[PDB]
């Protein structure tokens, strides 16, 4: 499930070995990010949860949702899910034109 | 320079958690099963003593005949 809360995990483990602050705008996305990986395990932790159970109606109810959130993680890094986007020095690259009236939009 | 950060427009959503639309609770329930209950009892005595009566009607024709 975790895209970027791996890897967040990995380069603050290296970057403190390196001697190295990231900088500033950098940080403000790994915490939007790292604030964006809990709004996929916290649904996937209750649907399938309540499925084991044998619920059919919120496994479907809540992943039609999940959908409009995909579509973020292709429009930055590189793919659908598996994305080496967090390296150790910093944010790959920055996101485009977009993706803040889009995230207003979905929040 | 054609960086993100937008200069205003924001709401946001809610963290909150209500919706009580409720709902008659409080003895107005419990008070439109009682009435509508005995009101198909009222129903009953007009419909099963009606057709008691067309059922000595129905005996009648089988004892004025047979001798």
């Amino acid at each position: 499930v975790s895209m970027m809360c791996n890897e967040q995990a990995y380069s603050l483990a290296v970057e403190k070995l390196l001697n190295i602050q990231p900088p500033p705008r950098a940080q403000w996305i790994r915490v939007l990010f790292g604030e964006i990986t809990r709004l996929l395990n916290h649904i996937m932790a209750v649907t399938t949860h309540a499925l084991d159970i044998g619920a059919m109606t919120p496994f479907f109810w809540m992943f039609e949702e999940r959908e409009k959130m995909f579509e973020f993680y292709e429009r930055v890094s590189g793919a659908r899910m598996h994305a080496a986007y967090v390296r150790p020095g910093g944010v790959h690259q920055d996101l485009p034109l977009g993706l803040m009236d889009d995230i207003y939009e979905f929040s | 320079k054609q960086d993100m950060p937008p200069v205003g427009g924001y709401g946001p959503i809610d963290y909150k958690r209500n919706l009580p639309r409720r709902g008659l609770s409080g003895y107005s329930m419990f008070a439109v099963g009682i009435g509508a209950l005995l009101f198909g009892y009222w129903s009953m005595m007009k419909w099963n003593r009606e057709r008691r009566r067309l059922q000595i009607e129905d005996f009648e024709a089988r004892i004025a005949l047979m001798p």
